[PDB]
């Protein structure tokens, strides 16, 4: 599980949050809890005004006319969901959001993008939503009566690439999935296309270097190809992600976010230099050996 | 970086073939557009201070929250940084206009600028609004009929408007 | 990619200043040269294949041993002759690119950088390509500004190879 | 042991010049501009001229160039690799005294002339105590270097030319060739003609 | 001293390269602009006294307090009026220099560099010089390339002042 | 640096006076010969390798002791440095021809070069002889009438010769 | 210079430490190789004239055009042959220097550094010197360590050339 | 820098002929004592701290004015600098002993040392006295017969003494 780093990430509130299940012969609080959980999770923690609430779907779920899975399907096919997540987004971002909301996980590979983009283009959005919800993964994780939840912990058919990409899609508890730094841009297009991973940067209030985002181009690669040779004698190399660089001012500072591969022996100096340039360290990852 | 000619050249080398007659004629047409392009560059350059100052004044009039205390454009250094950012974006728009290609604007100006602004807390939407205001001001300056050989600059104006749009979409 | 416009923008950007009348005159010079460059590239392209075969033949004439000496680096077989004609065609096509772009930028980007390593490891004499460029100069049949600019690119290649 | 304290001297770089970009402003070769391969060739050649004056292809470091192109290392790291390279050690360290190695290090890393003989004297002990790379890293991590060139810009001779003047100070590649009269007489030059 | 020729040489020298066709086109553009620049410089020179006097009067009219209040930085007395006329003459003469050169270089190093600290130290309002340059723009009576280039220099000074 | 226009500009600014009519007419005459200057620069640039190599070979034939063992041109590195230096001097003389003023050649190449060659043991007189051989070859390239509009280029040739012997005097 | 002793002291000096057991082992390896290197140098010196003549003749046989076509870079005349024999002598003499020193350092500082520039400037094909060095390989008549060291230097020169 | 082999190589290359048979015999002779040279380098390196400390103590004993207040060896920083220079001079004479040529010692340690000592006010004669003390200690340590295969080491001891004398005369 995630214990020591749960609070630093946004995982701690979901560690003591048990899955919301609608039992047979449920009470009215159970129905309202299912409605609340579905709104929070399927709509990605957006505030839901009263005028946008799906009154009929709520009534049907309360009555038992539809299951939790059907209510999730109705919410995901609603005009509210399409306004929030479909009409203003690149379809790869739509797929990321679908996986995050309906399956509680990030996409694993480019094959899922292929399948979902082909299915949207050939049969429409409703059929694509159905494929998320009628999937074997959905059935094994949530089934018919459980609200989908974030699957932070390791499971049977996982890939660790999904664990890394979850924190690219999830940015903290007080965050709303339409209120993230990257806004409407797809977070995983480059990663899924290149089968790569990014160093995990935690949410704002727990991580000073939360705002680090690589640019379109001119990014320092993950590994130190060449070893320690350009740095003279060095023991080990580290990739350091730095955000909020401002002190020298333009033109000395062009991009406020910079990744640098530095030797172990210059780590002290690198940290002091970061403090001087007013930056915040987002992550430090071994780059050699 | 790329200009209008070298973009076609790079694409042709990637195909490993000579430029076709159609591409040579299109570049000749671009050459025939060169004086209008130089006039547009010169007109934006000659009014750069007025464009930046008037756009910034309008932006802070429509968005007073920027200049109230606690706002991002409040305090003299942040205000100076804001004005400077606007002038830099305008300058790179003129670079893209001069070359006929957006490569200079994308690579040297807009690369990482959105990420920079969110890392510093600079509201990118307000930057886009200011860029929009520079866009309307600069396009009105480029289309001014007084004191210039009259002719049709609609293609140049559309290209410049596209450069401004790229800048505003990138910063937001 | 060296061009009048990219160099003007690069100079202004390094100085962090708006384009001045200096860069405007740079654009005016590019405009003055561009038409003649474009028809130089067209004329070179239309007569490209014949120019390439003639340059190949000229190289074989000046260096006969290239056609009767065995080895991967020579043209004593059809494979070698084909690679020689391809190399000369590469030189000619990139020269047309330079005429289109108004500078040696295509030559630097695609051919000049690293040509010495290629000629060393594959044991290719740069004098062969120099002779090919001399034939192209002598037979491209251009005049005026087209001739001047084109011959500047061919001489840039010759100087790079020598 | 701490470095000896040496007094600064009046220099153009110590004082505000109110510089406006012109033909005498050194070209800013920076990877922050997302440079194409040909612009990277130009930047790399600028680094070779700044560090080695001229670099024969025996002197080139193609592995370092590939690493700088890929973004593995910064421009400052490439400059360090040039200074730690065999060319720089053989030409500028081996053929000179320690004092005239500090010069050829202050001049081409910091882009300024040495304050005095005392500065040369103070920094000359660093090679023998902290190591060669110790001196290189001290100069590269210095506030002067980072404030002027940072990580992404090739160093250059700073404020060589004042506005309006026909000629500025001598370029450091003219003022300070790789060696001087000591290695000159070790080689046996000057040679008599005819 | 920024001009087309010196910048072409700086670009070629910063890359350790000979002068290619790009630099030659820069010189051709400079040659296209130079005759108009020289005639613009001549026209401004022959009308220099009237332009300077009119610009001074325009500044005095737009800012009447300059001719009324006492102070070293104002033109209430003959000393301030002579200083103001001398400053405006400096602007006009350096603009003619820029027209001759083909760049903003004369303005850059004779006038523009450090003018901020000049205005701050001596309490000289840059809006005064802005209005003088505006009058020069409105009354120099130039046309064609002559006007465009001269106006580029005048707006360069105005942009530097605002 | 200074160019042909800027030299007159600098004297006039030092005297604090406008360019006279005669100075403007002289600059107009300079503009009139600009094509000859550009094509002379182009001709030297297009024959730089031949000029450097032929001049070097002639120099080592007249001074065999330069290339005999122990000579300053002996060993490959010293020989290549000498060739490079020839090429550098030629390039800066082309710069001076292009600008029409010797400021770039003096400021960037010539000033202090004698002390550089004294510090290295490079025989400056032999460098001057090499520069004279380059001058002879370069004047022949500029003066040949094949494939060019015929004209009187004596003034530009004299200016180039002045730059070349200026370099020869500077290194001696 | 690349030699076991010079690099041992150089690498110890560059990091400011006393010689250790590692530099002692480097010196021991130098002592093991030194007598063979000196003997190889003596053997190459004794028939240096025969080796140089045979290598030059081998280059002329594999490249007959070098003795036939007229040119400054060719050996058609006695001047070209003298230049060629002198070049082969330089290669062999510096190889003997490397054998004496124990490393490729004499080749690096006297011949290899800026050999590329030479060959390109004077149109001297490196394949000529490669064939000369292969003749020196095949006709030096050395054995044991002497042959292996000397062939390593000759192959070092070949690898630099090719 | 050079080593015992590269020095002969450099002289021969300057005069442009092969090493003579006598020169090769001399180098073979030099590799015959190579084991003794390695022994001498190892013994001085293994006793460097003792040599430096004992020589410094003896020097300040016979020259009290160095360590008196106001003396050049007074204060911890200057005293540590003195101990540093002794250690560095000893290290470079070990380098010279190793390579078999004084060039490393001359090039890296003694070139400009006297002028530096003059500028700093360091008494060069006292430095010469200290390095003479290091000489007597190091030569006693090299010539120690215990724990080593007995042999004649007079030649290597004379070479080391010459290096130490050269270091003393550079500053004296
Ligand atoms: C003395 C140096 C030799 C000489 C020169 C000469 N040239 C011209 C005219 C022109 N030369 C050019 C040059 C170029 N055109 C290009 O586009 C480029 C490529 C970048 C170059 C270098 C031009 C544009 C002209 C004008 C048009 C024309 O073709 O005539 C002249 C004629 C007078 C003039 O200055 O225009 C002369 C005299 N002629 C000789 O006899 C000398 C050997
Ligand atoms: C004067 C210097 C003293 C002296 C020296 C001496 N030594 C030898 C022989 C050897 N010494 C060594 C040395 C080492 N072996 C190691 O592994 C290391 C550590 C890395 C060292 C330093 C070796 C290998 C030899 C050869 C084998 C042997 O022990 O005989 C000699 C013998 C002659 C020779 O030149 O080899 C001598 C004379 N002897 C004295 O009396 C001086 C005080
Ligand atoms: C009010 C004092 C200021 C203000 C606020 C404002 N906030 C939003 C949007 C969101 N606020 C939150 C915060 C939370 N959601 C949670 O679940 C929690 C607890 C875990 C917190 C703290 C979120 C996530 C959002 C985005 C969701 C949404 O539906 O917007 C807005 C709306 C912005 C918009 O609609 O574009 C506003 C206006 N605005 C002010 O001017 C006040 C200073
Ligand atoms: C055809 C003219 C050229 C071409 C196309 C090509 N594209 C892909 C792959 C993808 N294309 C997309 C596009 C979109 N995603 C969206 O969200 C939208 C609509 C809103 C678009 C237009 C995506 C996401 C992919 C990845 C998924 C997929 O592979 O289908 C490929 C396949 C790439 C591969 O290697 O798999 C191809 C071939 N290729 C050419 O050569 C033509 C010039
Ligand atoms: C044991 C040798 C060391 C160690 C391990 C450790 N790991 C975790 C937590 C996780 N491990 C993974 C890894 C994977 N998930 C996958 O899906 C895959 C296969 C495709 C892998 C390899 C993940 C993602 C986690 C976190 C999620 C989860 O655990 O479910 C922990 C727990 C850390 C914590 O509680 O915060 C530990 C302890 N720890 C050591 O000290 C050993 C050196
Ligand atoms: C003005 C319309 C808005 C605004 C601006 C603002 N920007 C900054 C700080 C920086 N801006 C940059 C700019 C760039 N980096 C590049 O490389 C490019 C292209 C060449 C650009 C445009 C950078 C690097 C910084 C940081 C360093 C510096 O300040 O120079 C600030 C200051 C932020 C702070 O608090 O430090 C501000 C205020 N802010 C608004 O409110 C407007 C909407
Ligand atoms: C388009 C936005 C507006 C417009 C443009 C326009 N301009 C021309 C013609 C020219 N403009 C120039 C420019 C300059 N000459 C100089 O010396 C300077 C300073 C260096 C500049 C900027 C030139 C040389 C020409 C050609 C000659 C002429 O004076 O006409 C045209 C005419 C067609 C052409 O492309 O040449 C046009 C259309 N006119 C409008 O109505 C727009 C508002
Ligand atoms: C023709 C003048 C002579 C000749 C030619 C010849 N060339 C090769 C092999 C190569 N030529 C190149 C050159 C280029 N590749 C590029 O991409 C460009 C820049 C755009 C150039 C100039 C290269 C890289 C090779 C080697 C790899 C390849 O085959 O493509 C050969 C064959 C060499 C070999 O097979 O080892 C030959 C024969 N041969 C003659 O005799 C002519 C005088
Ligand atoms: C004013 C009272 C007089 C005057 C001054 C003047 N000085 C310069 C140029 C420079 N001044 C310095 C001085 C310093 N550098 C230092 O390090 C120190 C201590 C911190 C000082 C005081 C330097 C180095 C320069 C050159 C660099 C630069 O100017 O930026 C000038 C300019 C000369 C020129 O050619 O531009 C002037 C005019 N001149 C007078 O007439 C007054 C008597
Ligand atoms: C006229 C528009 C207004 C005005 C003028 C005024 N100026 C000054 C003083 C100075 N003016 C300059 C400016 C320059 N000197 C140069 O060399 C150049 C560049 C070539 C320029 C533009 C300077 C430096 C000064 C101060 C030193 C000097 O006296 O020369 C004054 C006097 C200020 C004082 O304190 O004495 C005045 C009065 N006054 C008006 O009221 C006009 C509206
Ligand atoms: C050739 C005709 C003669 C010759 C040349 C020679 N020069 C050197 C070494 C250097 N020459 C320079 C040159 C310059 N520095 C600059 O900044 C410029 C102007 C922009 C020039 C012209 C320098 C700095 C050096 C030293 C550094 C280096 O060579 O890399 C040498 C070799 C000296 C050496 O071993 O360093 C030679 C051989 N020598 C002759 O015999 C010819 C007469
Ligand atoms: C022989 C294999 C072929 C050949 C030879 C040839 N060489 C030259 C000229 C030069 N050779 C060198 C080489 C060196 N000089 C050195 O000092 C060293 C390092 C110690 C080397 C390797 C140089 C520098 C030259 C040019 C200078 C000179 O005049 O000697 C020539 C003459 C070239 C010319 O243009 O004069 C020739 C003919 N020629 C053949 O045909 C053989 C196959
Ligand atoms: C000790 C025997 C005597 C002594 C020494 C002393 N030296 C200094 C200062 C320096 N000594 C050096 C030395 C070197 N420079 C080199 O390049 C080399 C070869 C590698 C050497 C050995 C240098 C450069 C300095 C100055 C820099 C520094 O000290 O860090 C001092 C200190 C002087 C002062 O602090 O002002 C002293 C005291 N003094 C005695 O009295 C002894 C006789």
């Amino acid at each position: 599980a995630i214990t020591t780093a749960a609070s630093r990430l946004g995982v701690a509130p979901y560690n003591e949050s048990r899955p919301v299940e609608l039992r047979p012969d449920f009470s009215l609080d159970d129905a309202k809890m299912v409605i609340r959980a579905v709104y929070r999770q399927v709509l990605g923690n957006d505030y839901i005004m009263d005028s946008e609430r799906l009154k009929g779907a709520e009534s049907l779920l309360t009555n038992g006319s539809i299951s939790v899975r059907e209510f999730v399907r109705t919410v995901a096919k609603s005009e509210l969901y399409k306004k929030k997540f479909l009409y203003n987004n690149f379809q790869t971002r739509v797929i990321e959001l679908n996986y995050k909301h309906l399956l509680g996980r990030a996409p694993f590979s480019e094959d899922e993008v292929i399948f979902h983009l082909d299915l949207y283009e050939n049969q429409g959005f409703d059929a694509d939503i159905d494929s998320y919800i009628d999937s074997v993964e959905y059935q094994e994780n949530f089934g018919e009566n459980i609200v989908p939840y974030y699957r932070f912990n390791n499971q049977v058919g996982d890939r660790t690439v999904g664990f890394t990409r979850m924190f690219r899609l999830y940015r903290g508890y007080a965050n709303s999935d339409r209120s993230q730094l990257e806004r409407s841009s797809s977070r995983l297009a480059t990663e899924l296309g290149q089968n790569t991973v990014s160093a995990i940067v935690g949410p704002s209030g727990s991580n000073a270097g939360w705002a680090y985002r690589p640019s379109r181009a001119g990014n320092t690669p993950a590994k130190a190809l060449g070893g320690t040779v350009p740095f003279g004698q060095a023991s080990k190399l580290f990739r350091v992600e730095i955000t909020a660089i401002s002190a020298p001012g333009y033109p000395k500072v062009r991009r406020s976010n910079k990744a640098v591969i530095v030797p172990f022996e210059q780590l002290n100096q690198t940290l002091q230099q970061i403090n001087r340039l007013g930056g915040k360290v987002a992550s430090i990852t071994p780059a050699s050996l | 970086m790329f200009d209008v000619f070298t973009r076609v050249v790079s694409q042709a080398d990637a195909r490993g073939e000579y430029l076709s007659g159609s591409q040579l004629d299109a570049l000749s047409a671009t050459v025939a557009e060169g004086n209008k392009r130089i006039d547009s560059v010169n007109r934006i350059t000659g009014n750069a201070s007025a464009i930046v100052s008037n756009a910034a004044r309008a932006l802070f009039a429509e968005q007073p929250q920027l200049i109230q205390p606690g706002g991002n454009a409040y305090t003299s250094r942040r205000m100076a940084a804001c004005l400077r950012d606007m002038e830099i974006i305008l300058r790179y728009v003129t670079y893209a206009t001069f070359t006929g290609d957006a490569s200079v604007l994308e690579d040297r100006c807009l690369n990482g600028l959105r990420e920079t602004y969110v890392a510093l807390g600079v509201p990118g939407a307000s930057v886009a609004a200011g860029v929009q205001k520079m866009k309307e001001a600069a396009l009105d300056i480029v289309n001014d009929p007084n004191g210039i050989t009259r002719g049709d600059c609609s293609a140049i104006v559309a290209e410049i408007a596209g450069y401004f749009d790229r800048a505003a979409a990138a910063v937001a | 990619m060296k061009t009048p416009l990219t160099e003007a923008v690069s100079t202004a950007d390094s100085q962090g200043r708006f384009l001045s009348s200096t860069e405007l005159q740079i654009a005016f010079g590019r405009l003055r040269q561009a038409n003649a460059g474009l028809q130089a590239a067209k004329a070179l392209t239309d007569n490209a294949q014949s120019l390439v075969n003639g340059a190949a033949q000229a190289v074989y004439n000046k260096f006969p041993y290239t056609t009767q000496t065995q080895g991967n680096n020579f043209a004593a077989d059809q494979r070698g002759k084909d690679k020689c004609a391809r190399d000369i065609g590469y030189y000619l096509r990139i020269v047309t690119y330079c005429l289109v772009a108004g500078g040696t930028g295509p030559l630097d980007e695609y051919l000049i950088a690293g040509i010495d390593e290629i000629n060393r490891t594959f044991d290719l004499s740069p004098s062969w390509y120099v002779e090919a460029l001399k034939y192209i100069k002598a037979n491209h049949g251009l005049s005026g500004d087209a001739r001047d600019e084109a011959n500047s690119y061919l001489d840039y290649a010759i100087n790079a190879l020598s | 042991l701490p470095l000896l304290n040496y007094a600064p001297k009046s220099q153009n770089v110590r004082v505000e010049g109110y510089e406006i970009g012109s033909e005498e402003k050194p070209v800013v070769f920076t990877t922050e501009n997302i440079l194409s391969s040909s612009d990277m060739d130009n930047l790399i050649e600028a680094a070779y001229r700044q560090i080695f004056f001229h670099a024969f292809k025996w002197d080139r470091e193609k592995v370092l160039e590939s690493q700088l192109r890929n973004g593995q290392i910064t421009v400052r790291d490439f400059v360090r690799g040039l200074l730690l390279s065999n060319t720089f050690r053989n030409s500028f360290y081996e053929k000179n005294s320690n004092y005239r190695f500090v010069e050829h290090c202050v001049q081409k890393i910091l882009g300024r002339d040495v304050y005095s003989e005392r500065e040369k004297i103070a920094w000359s002990i660093v090679v023998a105590t902290k190591g060669y790379q110790g001196l290189i890293d001290d100069l590269l991590n210095s506030d002067e270097y980072l404030n002027n060139f940072g990580y992404d810009t090739v160093p250059y001779q700073r404020r060589r030319n004042l506005p309006g003047r026909e000629a500025g100070e001598l370029p450091f590649n003219i003022k300070s060739p790789r060696y001087d009269a000591y290695h000159r007489r070790q080689l046996g030059f000057p040679q008599i003609v005819w």
